[PDB]
């Protein structure tokens, strides 16, 4: 089915011929337009007043990365190497060794984040909830340097991101 | 019955006369497709086409009854259809595609996966 | 002398604004800098080549049409005159024939721009 | 003005830095004597294209491989 | 005392500019498009007094939203050349950044800082519409902090 | 051996169109310096032109030669209609790149690239 | 019709076969294959002589009416002496069917340009040139529609590297852009996905 | 929502239509932000029998191509004439 957007013949009798008119003289549509910008005035606008209020968010957001950890304290990473494995940036970079107590864990954990493109695949792949994407955003650099995250800086964000992180993953868990 | 105001398609313009402009343009397309060979396969089945679509023009004295019949949407596009199968007819003289094939193609050219 | 002070203040006013704009900010001039504006790209040719009006007729009849309103003006002037009869006839002829004349361009295609 | 044209192109000859005016003669030979090769001879043909005002086309041009070549094709 | 006179006229001079940051109308690809939602009513930039003015003479900010690709390299230095000073640009998303998902291209500049000097950089892929005007307010707060009249009464 | 030309039958036609080529050029690179605002010479211009028809000299295939002239009408008329902009112009110097030796001893020193 | 697979549909690949030796018939001079996939897409494989008979037919036929020319691309396999294949996908409003005709060529033969038939082939051919190095006779105006002003290779051949040859950076002794040679602070990492064991016995070739 | 009587009368008017019932900001019509649990389905290959998957493997069933020509009557259309579509009933004319 169709329909059609423009196929219509004005009518040609006096009253709708003097209606045309005094549209065309009294610029009735122009005015008409005016109303609509009027009414706009006197409408509560739609603007937050941020930073003191902020753009709502779920718990899916995909911001800044954070290595996690068990309960214990013990690193969740075992260096598996899937997230660098299907980063489509090629943005995780790993290197990994036996630890002084034999763990599997990594030496090396980069992230360079103006290579990411937050995509999340890299908390999809990994199969102990080491890696995550948290709900920060506002963590703009003056330097690009401080743009490439070691694993320092990935467990720091893990500590300083967990009470939220943890929260967030429990309210979406039972969809992934 | 009542003529088209318009044919609904940009820059395609009514045809106040279709049943003898068609018939005009399936009987060129006839007379050009006499100077292919007998049996190549363009002759034979334009010229099975072409004559169907004549006979229906000429059963059918009713533009709407006949934009039925050919199926070929408004009439204004039937006859913008037969003028483009006269130019190929006339091209396809030049071209000669039911001569045999011209070269083979190397021996892996269309083995995929390689 | 009230109206020259006036006009010599205004004009005093404006250029004393254009010397502290420009000797106030700190400058860096080079040669990327202050080359021509062309969305980001290098013109191709100089902007002083002609450039073609189109509404080449319109603006001549402009000229013609600009002074008619020189005759018009001094119309509240003569609606004071005791010869009303000839005043009011020579006041409607000039703006008839005004009309005309527009009708005329108007009708023989004057007023639409060169394609 | 064949006494001049001998001129004008000895004196373009001249100018094309390539070439040594003591080795040049109406009779030089671009590829074999004064050692030039295709595209200097090409450009040679350009500079008498200048002094001239006119066109040598490629299939002429291929053929003006000495000073005196040029001055007979400009008689024409 | 010169010190505290000098002191006062870097935050007068320095309040005029972060107050009134008019960004270049200049965007690339994606990350453009959150920059329009930072201009819609929800963030409303206008109310910082941050405004878009489309001529490089008129403009303090060149916000490089989005991908540069080789191609486009010079007219990007060339707009960022013709901008007057003081001028700030701020690297908005991974392409901008440092190449992002196109990092490896033949046709893609690794980072626009490899051809102009960035002020800011937006972390994202795009930076939400907030986590842009985060970045505008950290510009802002930069400005802020700038000294040069106390630095020239030192010279 | 029987393929399709691009454009010149043998060797003999295609360096008259390099012939035209060079010419084209070669009356170019002065408005080229002068409207690109280049602080070249035309002297170093048109050596500049000289050494890039020179590098291909010892081609022998019609058919490489035609393409090497398509590209470089190309090239000349991304110039002309100052498509081209200062930059790109100037790359053919290279004049930020280093001197690289090329003798055996330096490269040893340097590095493992032969 | 179990749950994850993908249903058939004979009918149509009835009606693609019984079109495609339709065409094979009508011009024998040109067509080389015919073949019609398992998921009912019809493809018609041609010498190269044939672009301009083969798709004027496609377009004009009363029976095909192929008014559309949906894309133009090519491919490049680096192991065929003609190593680009030239792929046509035509769509027919008539007959709500499409259709895809492919011919090859090699890095210095020219194929015959379909502006004529289709003028949205003139941006689709100049991409094909400029990623490909692939030439069109009686183009228009040939010339490089995506890369850099002055690029030199043909990115899309499979012997281009992924990072090219030269990178771009601002100068600030030159006061401009300046081109060089590639260098990567990280290399891209090539990884070897493909696993030792066969996937698809259905496609094996012979030993 | 917290407009008073005579401004809602005033933009009311000058918009023509009554905007207190459709306002584009939000309030508490909008589902709470948090939740509820949710318990997912599976899918139908979730069985403990009857499910081997060479029964169920869509991949397996690829075949390559039919070869209808290599060079190794009635006309006919690659399919039947496009149905022409008929005039919406809901609104034929905008
Ligand atoms: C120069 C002109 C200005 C000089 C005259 C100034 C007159 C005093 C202005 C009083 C405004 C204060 C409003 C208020 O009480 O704050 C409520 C607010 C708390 O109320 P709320 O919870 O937000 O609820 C708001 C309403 O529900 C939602 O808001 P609302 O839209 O329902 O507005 C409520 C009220 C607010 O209006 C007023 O009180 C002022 C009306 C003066 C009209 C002048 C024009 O307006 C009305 O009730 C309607 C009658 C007002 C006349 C409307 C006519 C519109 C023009 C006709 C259309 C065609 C135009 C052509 O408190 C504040 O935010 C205080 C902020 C103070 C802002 C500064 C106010 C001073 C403005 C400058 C002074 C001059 C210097
Ligand atoms: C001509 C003289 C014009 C005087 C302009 C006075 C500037 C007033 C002002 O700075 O706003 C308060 C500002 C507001 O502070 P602010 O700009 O840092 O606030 C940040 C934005 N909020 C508050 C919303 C989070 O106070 C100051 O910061 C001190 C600046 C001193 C300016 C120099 C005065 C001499
Ligand atoms: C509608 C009308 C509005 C008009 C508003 C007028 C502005 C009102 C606010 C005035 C604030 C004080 C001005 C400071 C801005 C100076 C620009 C700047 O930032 O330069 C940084 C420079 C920093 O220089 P620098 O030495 O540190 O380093 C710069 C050089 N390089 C790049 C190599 C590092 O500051 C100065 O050089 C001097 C600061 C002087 C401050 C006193 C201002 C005196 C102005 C008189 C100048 C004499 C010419 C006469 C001009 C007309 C006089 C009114
Ligand atoms: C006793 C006998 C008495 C004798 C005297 C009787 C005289 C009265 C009767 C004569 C008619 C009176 C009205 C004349 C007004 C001018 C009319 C006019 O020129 O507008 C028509 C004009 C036509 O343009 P268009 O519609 O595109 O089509 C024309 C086809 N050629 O269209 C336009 O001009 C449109 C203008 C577009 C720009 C509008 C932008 C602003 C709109 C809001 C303005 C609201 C008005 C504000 C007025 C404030 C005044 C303080
Ligand atoms: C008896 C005979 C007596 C003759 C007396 C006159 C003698 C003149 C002495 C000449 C002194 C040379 C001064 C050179 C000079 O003024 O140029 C430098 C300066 C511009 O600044 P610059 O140094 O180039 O770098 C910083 C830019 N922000 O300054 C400028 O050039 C800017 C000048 C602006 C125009 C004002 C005039
Ligand atoms: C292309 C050429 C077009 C030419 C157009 C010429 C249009 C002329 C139209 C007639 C206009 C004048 O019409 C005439 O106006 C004068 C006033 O001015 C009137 O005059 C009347 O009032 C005046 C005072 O105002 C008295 O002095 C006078 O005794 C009385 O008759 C006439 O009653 C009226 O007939
Ligand atoms: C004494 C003052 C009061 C009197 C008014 C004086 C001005 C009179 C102007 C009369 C103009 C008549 O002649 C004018 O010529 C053109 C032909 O190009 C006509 O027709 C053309 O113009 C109009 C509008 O541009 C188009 O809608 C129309 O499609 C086009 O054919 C105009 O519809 C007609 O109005
Ligand atoms: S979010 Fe995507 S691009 Fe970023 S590190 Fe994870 S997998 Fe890589
Ligand atoms: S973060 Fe997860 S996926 Fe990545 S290496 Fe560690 S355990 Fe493996
Ligand atoms: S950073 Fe992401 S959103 Fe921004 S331009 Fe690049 S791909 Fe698009």
């Amino acid at each position: 089915t169709y329909k059609y957007v423009n196929l219509r013949e004005p009518s040609m009798d006096m009253k709708s011929v003097t209606d045309r008119a005094a549209q065309t003289l009294l610029w009735t549509e122009l005015i008409r337009g005016l109303g609509m910008t009027l009414s706009y005035l006197f409408r509560e606008p739609a603007t937050i007043n941020y930073p003191f209020e902020k753009g709502p968010l779920s718990p899916r957001f995909r911001g800044e990365h954070a290595l996690r950890r068990y309960p214990s304290g013990e690193e969740r990473c075992i260096a598996c190497k899937l997230c660098e494995a299907v980063c489509p940036a090629q943005a995780i970079t790993i290197e990994a060794e036996p630890r002084a107590d034999g763990s599997r864990r990594t030496t090396r954990y980069d992230i360079d984040m103006t290579k990411c493109i937050y995509c999340g695949f890299c908390q999809e792949a990994c199969p102990v909830d080491a890696i995550v994407e948290g709900p920060n955003f506002e963590f703009s650099t003056e330097t690009h340097e401080e743009l490439l995250y070691n694993k320092e800086k990935l467990l720091n964000n893990g500590d300083k991101w967990e009470a939220e992180i943890a929260a967030n993953i429990q309210a979406d868990y039972l969809y992934r | 019955g009542l003529l088209k105001k318009t044919t609904g398609l940009v820059g395609l313009a009514v045809c106040e006369t279709p049943h003898e402009r068609l018939k005009i343009l399936y009987t060129k397309i006839l007379d050009v497709l006499g100077h292919i060979p007998k049996n190549a396969a363009y002759r034979k089945y334009t010229e099975q086409i072409t004559n169907e679509k004549l006979s229906m023009v000429k059963a059918e004295p009713d533009v709407k009854k006949l934009e039925e019949r050919l199926q070929g949407g408004q009439i204004e596009e039937v006859i913008l259809q037969a003028e483009n199968e006269l130019s190929l007819a006339r091209k396809m003289i030049q071209w000669k595609p039911w001569e045999p094939l011209v070269e083979e193609p190397p021996a892996s050219q269309w083995k995929w996966p390689i | 002398m009230n109206l020259m002070l006036a006009l010599l203040t205004n004009f005093t006013l404006a250029t004393l604004l254009v010397i502290i704009a420009f000797w106030l900010p700190q400058l860096n001039v080079y040669s990327e800098k202050t080359s021509p504006y062309e969305c980001g790209f290098d013109p191709m040719g100089s902007a002083r080549l002609p450039f073609s009006m189109k509404f080449f007729l319109v603006a001549i009849t402009f000229l013609l049409f600009d002074l008619e309103i020189a005759l018009l003006l001094p119309l509240p002037w003569a609606s004071q005159t005791a010869n009303l009869n000839t005043m009011l006839t020579m006041a409607l002829f000039l703006i008839i024939l005004l009309a005309v004349s527009l009708a005329y361009e108007w009708t023989q295609k004057g007023l639409e721009w060169t394609e | 003005t064949l006494e001049g044209i001998k001129d004008r192109v000895l004196y373009v000859l001249k100018l094309y830095d390539k070439i040594d005016p003591e080795k040049l003669s109406v009779n030089s030979h671009f590829m074999k004597d004064l050692g030039l090769d295709s595209l200097d001879q090409v450009e040679i043909i350009m500079a008498m294209e200048d002094e001239f005002g006119f066109e040598i086309p490629d299939i002429d041009a291929e053929k003006l491989m000495c000073p005196q070549e040029i001055v007979d094709y400009i008689a024409d | 005392r010169g010190e505290y006179v000098v002191a006062k006229l870097d935050d007068l001079i320095n309040w005029a500019r972060r107050s009134s940051l008019w960004p270049m109308t200049f965007g690339l690809a994606c990350c453009a498009v959150e920059m329009m939602h930072m201009a819609a009513p929800r963030y409303d930039m206008d109310r910082f007094g941050v405004v878009f003015r489309a001529s490089p003479r008129q403009s303090d900010v060149m916000i490089v939203a989005g991908t540069l690709t080789n191609k486009m390299a010079p007219a990007l230095r060339k707009v960022y050349d013709q901008m007057p000073e003081p001028r700030y640009v701020v690297s908005m998303g991974s392409c901008a950044n440092g190449g992002g998902y196109y990092h490896y291209s033949y046709s893609v500049v690794r980072g626009c800082d490899r051809i102009v000097p960035v002020d800011i950089y937006v972390p994202g892929c795009p930076p939400t519409a907030e986590a842009l005007l985060y970045g505008i307010l950290q510009l802002q707060k930069k400005i802020k902090r700038e000294k040069r009249l106390r630095i020239w009464y030192r010279r | 051996t029987s393929v399709k030309p691009i454009f010149s039958r043998d060797m003999n036609e295609a360096k008259r169109r390099v012939r035209e080529l060079y010419r084209a050029w070669y009356r170019e690179v002065p408005n080229t310096v002068h409207l690109f605002q280049l602080d070249i010479s035309v002297k170093q211009g048109r050596d500049k032109v000289r050494e890039m028809f020179k590098k291909n000299a010892h081609i022998t295939d019609p058919r490489v030669v035609d393409l090497l002239v398509i590209k470089g009408k190309m090239e000349l008329e991304e110039t002309i209609k100052v498509w081209k902009q200062r930059t790109h112009v100037m790359r053919f110097f290279h004049e930020t790149e280093a001197p690289r030796p090329k003798d055996f001893l330096s490269k040893f020193y340097v590095g493992h690239d032969p | 019709t179990r749950p994850t697979v993908r249903p058939r549909n004979d009918v149509a690949h009835k009606q693609l076969s019984a079109f495609g030796e339709y065409v094979a018939e009508i011009l024998p001079k040109y067509v080389q294959q015919v073949q019609v996939s398992c998921f009912n897409e019809l493809e018609i494989c041609i010498h190269p002589d044939g672009v301009i008979p083969v798709l004027t037919f496609l377009r004009d036929h009363s029976n095909a009416q192929f008014k559309s020319l949906a894309d133009l691309t090519a491919v490049d396999i680096p192991t065929r002496q003609n190593r680009f294949e030239i792929v046509y996908n035509l769509l027919s409003l008539r007959f709500n069917s499409r259709i895809r005709v492919k011919t090859y060529t090699d890095e210095l033969t020219p194929i015959e340009s379909s502006v004529p038939v289709y003028k949205a082939a003139n941006w689709y051919e100049r991409e094909i040139w400029d990623m490909f190095g692939v030439f069109f006779a009686n183009h228009p105006d040939l010339r490089r529609i995506l890369t850099d002003y002055g690029f030199e290779g043909h990115p899309f051949r499979k012997d281009f590297p992924l990072s090219g040859y030269v990178e771009l950076r601002y100068d600030d002794e030159v006061k401009r852009v300046v081109a060089e040679p590639v260098e990567l602070a990280q290399e891209f990492r090539k990884f070897d996905l493909n696993s030792p064991w066969e996937a698809f016995p259905a496609y094996r070739q012979p030993p | 929502a917290s407009a008073t009587r005579f401004i809602q009368w005033l933009r009311n008017w000058a918009s023509g239509r009554d905007l207190q019932a459709k306002l584009q900001l939000r309030y508490q019509e909008i589902s709470k932000r948090t939740q509820p649990p949710p318990k997912l389905p599976v899918g139908p290959s979730h069985k403990l029998s009857n499910n081997y998957y060479c029964t169920r493997d869509g991949r397996r069933e690829a075949m390559p191509p039919s070869i209808v020509m290599s060079s190794q009557k009635k006309a006919v259309s690659p399919a039947p004439p496009i149905k022409r579509w008929e005039l919406s009933q809901d609104e034929p004319y905008l």
